[PDB]
This record gives structure tokens, sequence and C-alpha cells, in this order.
């Protein structure tokens, strides 16, 4: 699949990594009986009953690894050195996939990561990731290089996209670069400035981004799901079959609820067995920072559920039947009430 | 054309035999097959709408 | 005349699921299509007792 052209771009632009910024405590745990997290029985539907399930669920209590974006550098109107955390050398075993909590902290009045002394209203942002079969090192020894064909989920047009694509990542040679010198992180981003104007967004904005420091090559596939613009709190996942990487998402059909639902499957058919973050820093000037919402990232094991299915269907409350002694009860009788 | 009566259905490779009835829509749309407590079959979305 | 009369038996509950599978998960995914057998097990020894 042709993916648009490669960046003709020399260089990079520059990645500071200061971790410390980001090593916030902001504790969003998996709720149950919230029924965070829970993708809905896929096959099915019920109404108006509790029953017990098997299935793949985070477990009650579960923090999460969180992740958040931030602005980067800026002199007044001028842009300058992208701000991330130390995110693409964290890579992470996938196992059995996992569930993001997207936007949680929309509409609160948060930090500008970058600058903790500036508070603004956050907003909600979504997650890029990079998975694969195979893991190693870039050519200065830091680590979340990833070999062969390689997912990337990458969110574009200042959130109105989801471009999923299986490609070849060859790292690119120029300055601050993955092959080239001062090397720290690759990262994403986007300019607001020409990139989110009111009516035309970049839908390449992401990509392009993404294109100076990787060139893709061999892509099996590259497709985009639209997001409809708003700030409610959402849930995605990933899991992976013999059929390919199963995609979901609360907001194509229970959008105020939280439930998953299966949006796509993607022709994916080596096993996942890593996956990172891809930083992503917005290059907003001084003067327009915005405070971008944390997402948290659960992981999924096989667990039996109590699940309570309204009479509209959807999972509104839960039980984790392994949390403890007590659920375990609840679980037996196949009651919230015992 | 058959509601009332007891026929043999197959839909979507779901099957057994049953009486169809119209009535009120319960659950979730987008998952068509609609399941009870002992999970038989109790209720269906139909490509009729 | 010496006489006895018993009022109780010991209690006694069992943990069905260890009992049956001694933890490994390819045996809890098959007890599982049995129903909720553990279920029945421990309620109504949970009666008995």
């Amino acid at each position: 699949v042709d993916v648009g052209p490669d960046s003709v771009k020399s260089a990079c632009i520059e990645v500071d990594i200061q971790q410390t910024f980001f090593d916030k405590t902001w504790p969003r745990p998996i709720d149950v009986s919230k029924a965070d997290g829970i993708i809905y029985p896929q096959g099915r539907t019920y109404s108006n009953i509790t029953i017990t399930y098997q299935g793949l669920f985070p477990y009650q209590g579960d923090h999460g690894d969180m992740y958040v974006y931030s602005a980067g550098h800026a002199t007044g109107t001028t842009p300058q050195k992208l701000f991330v955390a130390n995110y693409s050398q964290d890579v992470k075993q996938f196992a059995n996939g996992f569930v993001v909590r997207i936007g949680a902290a929309a509409n609160s009045t948060g930090t500008v990561i970058i600058s903790p002394s500036t508070s603004a209203t956050i907003r909600k942002i979504y997650p890029a990731f990079m998975l694969g079969s195979s893991v190693g090192n870039f050519s200065d020894g830091k680590m979340g290089r990833f070999f062969n064909h390689t997912l990337v989920l990458l969110p574009d047009g200042c959130g109105t996209l989801l471009r999923a694509f299986y490609c070849i990542l060859e790292p690119r040679s120029g300055n601050h670069c993955p092959a080239g010198n001062s090397y720290t992180s690759f990262a994403t981003y986007h300019t607001p400035a020409t990139d989110c104007s009111d009516g035309n967004y970049n839908r390449n904005a992401s990509l392009n981004s993404f294109k100076e420091y990787f060139n893709l090559r061999n892509c099996t596939f590259m497709y985009t799901y639209n997001i409809t613009e708003d700030e409610i709190l959402e849930w995605f996942g990933i899991t992976q079959t013999a059929q390919g990487v199963h995609l979901f998402s609360s907001r194509y059909v229970d959008l105020y609820g939280g439930n998953m639902f299966q949006f796509a499957t993607l022709p994916v058919y080596d096993t996942i067995k890593y996956y990172s973050i891809i930083p992503h820093s917005i290059r907003s000037i001084q003067s327009d920072r915005k405070a971008w919402a944390a997402f948290y990232v659960y992981k999924l094991q096989p667990l039996t559920f109590l699940l309570d299915f309204s009479v509209d269907g959807y999972i509104r409350r839960a039980i984790d039947c392994g949390f403890n002694d007590l659920s375990q009860l609840h679980c037996s009788y196949e009651s919230f009430d015992v | 054309s058959q509601l009332g009566n007891c026929v043999e259905y197959s839909l979507y490779g779901v099957s057994g035999r049953g009486v169809f009835q119209n009535c009120t829509a319960v659950g979730v749309r987008q998952q068509r097959f609609v399941y009870d407590a002992y999970q038989n079959l109790v209720g269906y979305y139909s490509d009729d709408g | 005349t010496q006489e006895y009369i018993q009022t109780t038996i010991q209690k006694v509950t069992v943990d069905c699921k260890q009992y049956v599978c001694n933890g490994f998960q390819k045996c809890e995914q098959l007890l599982r299509e049995y129903g909720q057998f553990c279920s029945k097990i421990n309620q109504a020894l949970h009666g008995a007792n």
C-alpha cells in the first residue's frame, strides 16, 4: 500500500525527554462496579439479567499505566523543541491486549506539563501506539525499535481520525532521527497554529511527523476511522486472535455509557508481543498551551465477571469474581445482593 | 410473514424452533441476537428493521 | 437405660473448584462447560450446614 511520499526533511525536530515532569500521581483504577474497561460479550446481547461471563477483562483495582502528552517548548509565538516523557523506550509486554481510559480528566482544570505553574482546562487527547513482534535498540543503543512489520495506531487530524497501519519502520538517518546523530526519542507532533484551522484540519499532521523519524516500507494496509469531536470519556481496546487485531471502542455504540464494541479488525497475523506509547508533543505557542488529559492503559486477562445487563443491554455494573472473597460470594450466587 | 406460527429458523447460523412475535426492542441492537439468563435465544433484531 | 440421640452431623464445606481441578486452568476451562456445578455444591452444603 502506497501511504504517500517519504519525508524530505534532512533533520528531525529535537526531542527533550524530561520524565520528572511527567511523573504525576493522578490515579484512576478500574472500578468494575461502574463497569470500567468492559468489552461487551461479542456475539450477542442480553436484557435485564445478571449472569457470569468469561472473557478478557481488566482487574478490579488495577491502576494501569498512566501516560500524559504535553506541549512542546516555545518562545512566544515560535514553537521550538518537542517535550516528551520517556515513553518510546518503555516497551511493555502485550500479552492479551489492553484497554485505555481516554479523556477522563477532560473539563477539569489541569496543568500544562511543561510549565507546572501554568493551569489550563484539560482537553481529551488520543493515545498513539506502536505494536509488534520484536523489539530492540536503535543505532545509539536506546531501546524502542520495532523490527519487521509494526502496527501503528496513530490518531491524526487534531483528534478527528484514527489511522491504523502495518508497515516496516525504517529509521531515518538525519539529525535527531533514530539512525542519525543526537537521537533521544522519536515523537509525533502537530502544530495547532497551522494544523488545526477551524475548517480544514490537517489529516496528515501526525503522520507527517511520524515520517520524519521513520520511512514507511512494505505497508500492507493503512486504514482510517473517523472520530466525531467531543470531550466525552471514552474507552479504547485492543486484542488479538487468529482473525487479526481487534480494535474496540465505546464511541460508536455506547458513547455515554462506556461499554466497548468492536469497530475494526486488522489483518495483522503475526503475534503482537510488545507495545509502546508513541510520545506526542503539541507545538503550541507559549501563550496557547493547553492541558491534555492523561490516558490510562490497563491490561486484560481471562477473568470471570458478574455482568449486570440493563434493559437496553448495556453493562452498567459488574463484579470481578476473583478480586476478593466477597466478590467470589456474589459471583457464586450470580447476584449483586446476597 | 409468519408471526405467531411455529417455524424452524436459521438466522445467520443460529437455529432452532420457535414462534416469532412483534415486540418492543430490548438489548443492544448492534448485537442482533438477544439471549436470556439460561442462554436461550429470546429475541432478534431482523434485517427488515 | 442408656440412649444416644444424634442431633448433629459434622459440618463440611468443599472448595469444589479446587477439589475438581487443583488449580489447573485447562481443567477449569472444561469444568465451566458443566454449568454452575460448584455453585450448586456450595449452596447445597451451605443450606445443609
